[PDB]
């Protein structure tokens, strides 16, 4: 809840098909940062090449939807 | 509320004040309660409040001025209470907008007012002004204060 803006309990109990995370307000910007700061840290030719998980999440994103067919 | 001075404030004005103030606070309150019941702390609703430069300047408008001035408390209440994550406050001080239910009775003089180097608005322009408050940059600004 505090880091990624979702309840793992909610997903276990309700198994929602989609989950939208909202990045509104101060708390939402902090959660958005956590999604952005979530990075792949690879070493290529003795150089740190940091890539982003959640490419579609930038500083102008207001939401992110996790998607599934069934849950 | 037209032709309702202080001494005429009665049923209609109390009802108008319920519409234009009290039940706006209740509507905001209801949205706050729904969001909080569902744990929504990161998707605040921007409240575009129809504020007025008319705080008893024209007269004869019942409790209009009281309704409009009372909305200005929300600017402070946003900081002092516990609803800031559910609602943001955007106070639009709406200028002289020709053609509306409230202002159509004042259309004939607007050319004269503009000779002072002042601006009256069409409903289209005012709508455009208010839609400017719902742009991503103003939305982010109201989330800060």
């Amino acid at each position: 809840k505090d880091t990624y803006g979702f309840s793992i309990l909610d997903i276990v109990i309700n198994n929602p098909v989609n989950l939208t995370i909202h990045f509104g307000g101060e708390k939402g910007k902090r959660i958005r940062e956590n999604y952005s700061a979530m990075i792949f840290e690879t070493i290529v030719d003795g150089k740190l090449k940091t890539e982003k998980i959640f490419k579609e999440i930038n500083e102008h994103s207001t939401s992110y939807t996790f998607r599934s067919e069934k849950g | 509320e037209q032709g309702i001075e202080l001494e005429h404030i009665d049923s209609k004005s109390e009802f108008a004040h319920r519409i234009m103030l009290t039940n706006i606070l209740r509507m905001m309150g209801c949205v706050k309660k729904q969001k909080s019941a569902r744990g929504i702390e990161t998707r605040p609703a921007q409240v575009i409040l129809p504020m007025s430069p008319n705080h008893g300047t024209f007269g004869g408008d019942g409790m209009y001025s009281e309704s409009k001035l009372s909305l200005e408390t929300l600017f402070n209440r946003w900081h002092s209470e516990s609803w800031a994550n559910q609602l943001t406050v955007c106070g639009a001080i709406i200028g002289w907008t020709r053609g509306t239910g409230l202002m159509s009775a004042n259309n004939i003089i607007a050319e004269g007012i503009e000779k002072m180097g002042v601006r009256t608005f069409s409903q289209k322009e005012m709508a455009f002004n208010l839609l400017g408050l719902l742009t991503p940059e103003v939305v982010e600004l109201c989330q800060k204060s």
